[PDB]
């Protein structure tokens, strides 16, 4: 039956757009460590500063 | 999958709060916050109620999830409550707020819910606690965090809707995993050596990705690379890399290799990683990966990284004090140093060194060694040794070691036959 | 899938080349039974190393054996030179 | 897990022509078809031939 072959066409396009969030939480993972990378030298950068002042 | 199609069906399957206002299981507060929660339905609604009411929230969901036992009314409120966590992540806050006006953290309310009989019910407690405790500023800890991952190293050790309850339990895995905190806490949980059982078992490709995407998250942090080598996660992902064909399992295992020898706290760690891709002939495979193509040039990307940096490692390996010192240490084991071309091809002079120390070495190793490995290794080091030095034949002749591989070309083992046979034709293919 | 079939082509190659040196040393190829397929996974590269493996030995023996028995020719030559130049 | 499950297609161009063919039948068939393969559905010579 044509709609048994839909029921897959809908499992494939929920399926792709599951993985669309699947990339979406690597894309996620990578750019908070990184973030948090980031923040972190440049919060070190002019803390060093502060401490060599003081 | 499962979780997703128990969740429609329980969206359809509502209840009447006032039922169980009139039973006495709820408060008539309870009942009206539910009721009218039920119909804010705007982003402004919904924002306005929780915002006014947020205490009240809590206790209704709280209460509502905790006291009743009809398993289709819990279900509704945890996918309520998982729906409305989905909508947006910042409402965890109610909850913690409300644990703290209570003097307690969090997870008591929901960690008892685990404990129930249905897959569902358990599974979106689950669900819950992944975001509650990973977008919380509060953090799962001790015995609540050893609950939430033996909870999940019980369902992993199942291992069809049985499946598929298990890959939400990777997906709460996940979840929790975006935490460095809880990821350094599950190096810590031999539930990662059961990751590798689950692996080795041949689990299904989604399992195999959503896996190696937690693993790929410990992978990331230099403290972890170092803790982790423990599990032997190289050879495994190695065969995965190797036997399985799909993309998003090959993307990932790349990107868990590169950060394994991107992060690494040590050289020697890098080179540990590195040399154990090279022995479970990752190289090989990503030489192969080279040439297939891909929607995502993040994979060929990770390829060249891991083919530079394993070629570094091979450019070590091939240092002639290396090959010494594993003679010397008689740690003939097929390190990669033995059939590296370009180590014979431009450096079999040096054997030559210290009055032909090495020469001594491989021949007095095949004249003490019982082990076929030892054995076959130098065999074959004499036959580059001539194959690339020719008047070394003559040189082997005097240590009378054409004698020894010309016995072990008769060995016990094919493998010392073999490189024995090679040796011996080597020193005999010409005067 | 240009790779996947280009590998076959070589295998192919690879076989025609130990089939004809079989052929030639009329080594019985024994031509028995009817076979499946090779699986999906990726055990077409294990069956590559094993082409290679046979490719290889035989080009290093078949060279080995040659140039042992011209070594082996010369050097009765040279017995027989050295026993009726002893003569002197 | 996918059954990989076809659509009949309605939109179509004439498709090739095939026959079923066996010991006394398949040389009859290819003496017709040498000649010319029938258009699709049409009658089929091999059999009274």
């Amino acid at each position: 039956s044509d709609a048994d072959v839909q029921k897959q066409i809908k499992h494939m396009m929920a399926f792709i757009e599951q993985e669309a969030n699947e990339k979406a939480e690597e894309i996620d993972a990578k750019a908070e460590e990184e973030f948090n990378i980031e923040k972190g030298r440049l919060v070190q950068t002019q803390r060093l500063k502060i401490m060599e002042y003081y | 999958n499962i979780i997703a199609a128990k969740a429609a069906e329980v969206r359809a399957n509502k209840v009447n709060w006032q039922s169980y206002l009139q039973g006495q299981m709820i408060s008539a507060e309870d009942c009206e916050f539910i009721q009218r929660f039920e119909m804010k339905r705007c982003s402004e609604e919904k924002q306005e109620m929780l915002q006014t009411e947020g205490s009240q929230c809590a206790k209704t969901f709280i209460n509502l999830m905790t006291h009743i036992s009809k398993e289709q009314t819990v279900q509704y409120i945890l996918t309520m409550v998982d729906d409305m966590l989905q909508e947006n992540h910042q409402r965890v806050s109610i909850f913690f707020d409300y644990a703290k006006r209570s003097k307690s953290t969090a997870w008591p309310y929901f960690l008892p819910m685990l404990n129930r009989q249905d897959p569902f019910t358990v599974h979106m407690a689950a669900r819950i606690i992944a975001k509650l405790a990973a977008w919380g500023k509060e953090l799962m800890e001790g015995s609540d965090l050893n609950y939430y991952f033996n909870w999940i190293k019980t369902q992993l050790s199942s291992q069809s809707d049985s499946s598929q309850y298990v890959q939400c339990v990777a997906g709460c895995l996940q979840l929790m995993l975006r935490v460095n905190e809880y990821r350094f806490a599950w190096v810590e949980a031999d539930g990662v050596n059961c990751i590798m059982g689950v692996l080795s078992n041949k689990c299904g490709f989604q399992l195999q990705y959503q896996m190696i995407f937690s693993i790929w998250l410990l992978a990331f942090s230099p403290q972890m690379c170092e803790h982790l080598r423990r599990y032997n996660i190289i050879p495994v992902l190695s065969d995965i890399l190797q036997e399985s064909v799909k993309e998003k399992v090959t993307r990932i295992i790349l990107a868990a290799f590169r950060n394994f020898l991107e992060k690494s706290t040590e050289r020697e760690t890098r080179q540990e990683y590195a040399l154990a891709m090279i022995q479970c002939k990752v190289l090989k495979q990503l030489e192969n990966l080279e040439q297939q193509k891909y929607d995502d040039e993040d994979i060929s990307e990770d390829i060249k990284f891991l083919l530079e940096k394993l070629g570094e490692s091979v450019q070590d390996l091939s240092s002639f004090d290396e090959y010494s010192s594993e003679l010397k240490s008689g740690r003939l084991e097929w390190s990669p140093v033995h059939k590296s071309e370009k180590f014979w091809r431009e450096n079999a002079v040096r054997l030559n060194e210290k009055n032909y120390e090495l020469l001594k070495i491989l021949t007095k190793l095949l004249e003490v060694s019982d082990d076929p490995q030892v054995l076959a290794v130098a065999a074959h080091d004499v036959g580059e040794y001539v194959r690339h030095y020719p008047r070394g034949k003559r040189v082997i002749e005097q240590l009378g070691g054409k004698q020894l591989v010309m016995n072990h070309m008769h060995h016990e083992d094919q493998q010392v036959r073999y490189n024995a046979l090679l040796a011996v034709q080597k020193l005999m293919v010409h005067n | 899938f240009v790779n996947e079939v280009r590998r076959c082509e070589e295998m192919d190659r690879k076989l025609r080349f130990v089939e004809k040196e079989i052929r030639k040393a009329n080594i019985p190829i024994m031509d028995t039974g009817e076979n499946p397929e090779v699986p999906f996974p990726r055990d077409m590269i294990d069956l590559e190393a094993n082409f290679e493996k046979i490719e290889n030995e035989l080009k290093e023996i078949n060279t080995n054996q040659e140039a042992l028995k011209r070594n082996f020719l010369e050097l009765t030559e040279l017995k027989f030179i050295l026993r009726k130049t002893q003569q002197f | 897990t996918v059954p990989s499950i076809l659509n009949r297609m309605q939109t179509n161009q004439t498709p090739p022509t095939y026959n079923k063919t066996n010991k006394f039948t398949h040389g009859f068939q290819n003496i017709v078809d040498a000649y010319g393969i029938g258009t699709y559905r049409e009658i089929n010579p091999a059999p009274y031939t």
